[PDB]
């Protein structure tokens, strides 16, 4: 009955700061890790940051710099920032849970397209 | 929950027995003894429901005008035995006035045996099928008490779950309106709801809710943020063998120090082992080099 | 035997 | 100290219906973990258009739901992901994971499947 | 009193005797 | 112990006394 929703963007200039919303649904926050990994086009899974049911946060030792993770408990929501963005940043952005002590990311969302460039309309 | 309690000894009057108002856990043992002056009177108002789960063993001895448990501890589940009173987590001994146990919550006591003896007014003990609490009952000591030396009535709901015991099939009960609560054997040592539905793999005893970690009444394994845990993850530590703990909360025991805590085999414990040290700052025990100072 | 080893844990002399 | 880093072999392979298949994975450190003397190791099977699925974790124990042609092997530094008889819904990705220290995910292995 | 020896039961009757009110000490 | 003192051995009244409050 457990579920994850990324809200994001879809389009973001350059440069610019990229913010998602994971809105979980049939679990505790403050009991259960949320972690955030993306994927470019055609390549693998890159872990971004965690976030555990103490508010403790754990991000990617090369992109560290840029992220930022908090939540809302009583909202039931993560929320991921990240900074100065480039075109190596166009990825489907994921939130899974981190049943942490038991298991590894079990539960994940189904992703948020995000796609940096020279937009327009 | 409540509140995580260090472990008690509660002796001669019942003022000091307040203390226990908000554990839900009691981190240690619990011995309430020597009460010689205490009537039947002074324990009518008298109840701890938030009580779930004793770490080490519980130990009750003289203690006058105690007449049952069920009212005192209706909700303690589980009796850890991390540490042991002679290789027992129970101890009733020599309660002059205790008529039964009553403890209709007990559904596990994860290491160790039972010690109930010479209480001369005690009953309600043959009703108990103990197999179904501890893994080891051949070390039970339940001797010289009424139902040995007089014919105990022992009249239970009436119904009642009835289990074997040498062939013979008996009505389990703790007093005369409390059932022994009985689950499937596919639950386990997990329990079950009222239904008969398996409680997570995770619990112990029973949960408010099947299937999940989070509505555990207590931990098969650790305990951390609400959760039933099978292993404290790094950064966490092991503690008391039921909990995790972050390393501030194992540093701010040790400089509160009683033991100075220290960091081996991702455990926060009270000593380093024999042939190792504490290396100062980051309280890791590293082995001596050559004898230990 | 347990009855002496009850009797001595439980029971405390004090530090005079 | 230095985050841990994570490999697998090959990068892609291409099987037929019915043949089995193992993938490598390496980690640069032990995922052991002292206290349990388990590992702390995923596999993950993404379909393609699909979100990951957890195959694997403690290396060797398989997820709820999963075939039992899948097997996973190994301890500390070593792992190895085995399909005894491959079926056409295996073409997916596959990628290895430590969740020792934070998160690392293989490169993957890319399993493609001859038609016939 | 009369200096013997307490076991048991006699000990925990012969204690309670000596200091009644006062009570017994742990740490 | 307390049986060391006055089980094994025999107690002073002053010996015991010592076990109160
Ligand atoms: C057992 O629990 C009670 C009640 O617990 C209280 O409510 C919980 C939900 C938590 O939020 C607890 O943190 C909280 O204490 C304890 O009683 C409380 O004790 C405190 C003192 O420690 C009282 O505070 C005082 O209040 C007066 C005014 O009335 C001020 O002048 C004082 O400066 C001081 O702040 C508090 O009133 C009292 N609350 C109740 C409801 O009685 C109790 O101490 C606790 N016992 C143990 C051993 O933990
Ligand atoms: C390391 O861990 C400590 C202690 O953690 C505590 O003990 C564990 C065994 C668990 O039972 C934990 O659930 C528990 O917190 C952390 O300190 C704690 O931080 C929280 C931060 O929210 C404090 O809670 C607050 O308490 C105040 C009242 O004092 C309220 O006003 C707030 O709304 C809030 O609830 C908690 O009191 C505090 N406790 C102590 C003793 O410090 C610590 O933050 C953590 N460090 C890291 C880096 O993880
Ligand atoms: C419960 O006992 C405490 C004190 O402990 C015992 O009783 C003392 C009188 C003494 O004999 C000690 O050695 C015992 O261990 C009582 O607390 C005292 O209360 C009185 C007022 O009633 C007060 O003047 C004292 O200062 C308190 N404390 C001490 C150490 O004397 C408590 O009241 C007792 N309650 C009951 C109902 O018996
Ligand atoms: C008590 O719990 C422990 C730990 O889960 C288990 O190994 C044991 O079998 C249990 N005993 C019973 C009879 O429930
Ligand atoms: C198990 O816990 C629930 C509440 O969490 C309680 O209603 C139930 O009575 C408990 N089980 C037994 C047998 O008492």
């Amino acid at each position: 009955q457990v579920q994850l929703k990324e809200s994001g963007p879809g389009l973001v200039a350059p440069s610019q700061s990229l913010s998602i919303t994971c809105t979980v649904s049939g679990f505790p926050l403050t009991a259960y890790g949320v972690n955030w990994v993306r994927q470019p086009p055609g390549k693998g899974l890159e872990w971004l940051g965690m976030i555990w049911g103490d508010g403790n946060t754990d991000y990617n030792s090369a992109l560290k710099s840029r992220l930022s993770i908090s939540k809302d408990n009583s909202k039931s929501q993560v929320f991921l920032k990240m900074n100065s963005l480039q075109t190596d940043d166009t990825a489907r952005y994921y939130c899974a849970r981190d049943p942490y002590g038991s298991k590894p990311m079990d539960y994940w969302g189904q992703g948020t397209s995000v796609t940096v460039s020279s937009s327009l309309v | 929950p409540g509140e995580v309690c260090p472990g008690m000894d509660i002796r001669n009057n019942l003022t000091r027995l307040h203390e226990l108002e908000n554990c839900s856990v009691i981190e240690g043992h619990l011995q309430i003894l020597l009460m010689f002056k205490t009537r039947p009177e002074d324990f009518r108002d008298l109840s701890f429901p938030k009580l779930i789960m004793i770490t080490d063993y519980l130990l009750l001895f003289r203690v006058y005008g105690l007449e049952s448990l069920k009212d005192l501890f209706p909700n303690l589940t589980v009796i850890r035995g991390s540490r042991l009173f002679f290789n027992y987590a129970l101890v009733i001994f020599e309660m002059v006035h205790l008529k039964e146990l009553g403890l209709y919550n007990l559904m596990n006591i994860t290491r160790g045996s039972v010690r109930i003896e010479k209480n001369n007014e005690l009953c309600y003990l043959a009703t108990i099928d103990w197999s179904r609490i501890l893994d080891s009952v051949e070390d039970n000591h339940i001797v010289l008490n009424k139902d040995d030396n007089e014919e105990c009535g022992d009249i239970c709901p009436g119904n009642c779950p009835a289990t074997v015991i040498n062939g013979q099939f008996v009505e389990r009960c703790w007093t005369h309106s409390h059932c022994q609560k009985v689950c499937p054997t596919i639950c386990k040592s997990h329990g079950c709801t009222a239904e008969g539905l398996c409680c997570h793999s995770e619990c112990l005893g029973n949960c408010s809710q099947p299937d999940d970690p989070t509505k555990c009444v207590a931990c098969r394994n650790f305990y951390l943020d609400g959760r039933c845990v099978e292993t404290c993850p790094p950064p966490y530590y092991h503690f008391q063998d039921w909990r995790c703990v972050n390393f501030s909360f194992c540093q701010d025991l040790h400089h509160k120090c009683c033991h100075q805590y220290v960091i081996h085999n991702n455990k926060c414990i009270p000593e380093c082992p024999s042939g190792y040290t504490m290396n100062s700052s980051n309280l890791l025990c590293t082995p001596c080099l050559g004898p230990c100072p | 035997t347990f009855e002496d080893y009850l009797h001595n844990v439980v029971f405390v002399p004090r530090p005079s | 100290g230095s985050d841990i880093v994570m490999s697998q072999s090959p990068s892609s392979l291409v099987v037929s219906v019915g043949e089995k298949v193992t993938m490598s994975c390496k980690s640069s450190q032990s995922l052991l973990y002292s206290s349990n003397q388990k590992n702390f190791l995923a596999w993950y099977q993404q379909k393609p258009g699909q979100s990951p699925k957890l195959l694997i974790y403690w290396a060797s124990t398989r997820e709820s739901g999963v075939p039992d042609r899948f097997t996973g092997s190994g301890s500390g530094t070593d792992f190895t992901l085995t399909i005894s008889s491959v079926k056409a819904e295996d073409l997916a990705v596959y990628y290895c994971q430590q969740y020792f220290r934070y998160r690392t995910f293989g490169g993957g292995t890319k399993l493609e499947i001859k038609s016939s | 009193f009369v200096n013997q020896h307490l076991c048991g039961s006699h000990l925990v009757e012969a204690l309670y005797l000596v200091c009644g009110e006062r009570g017994f000490f742990y740490t | 112990g307390i049986v060391e003192q006055c089980c094994t051995s025999i107690c002073s009244l002053y010996q015991l006394e010592n076990y109160c409050n």
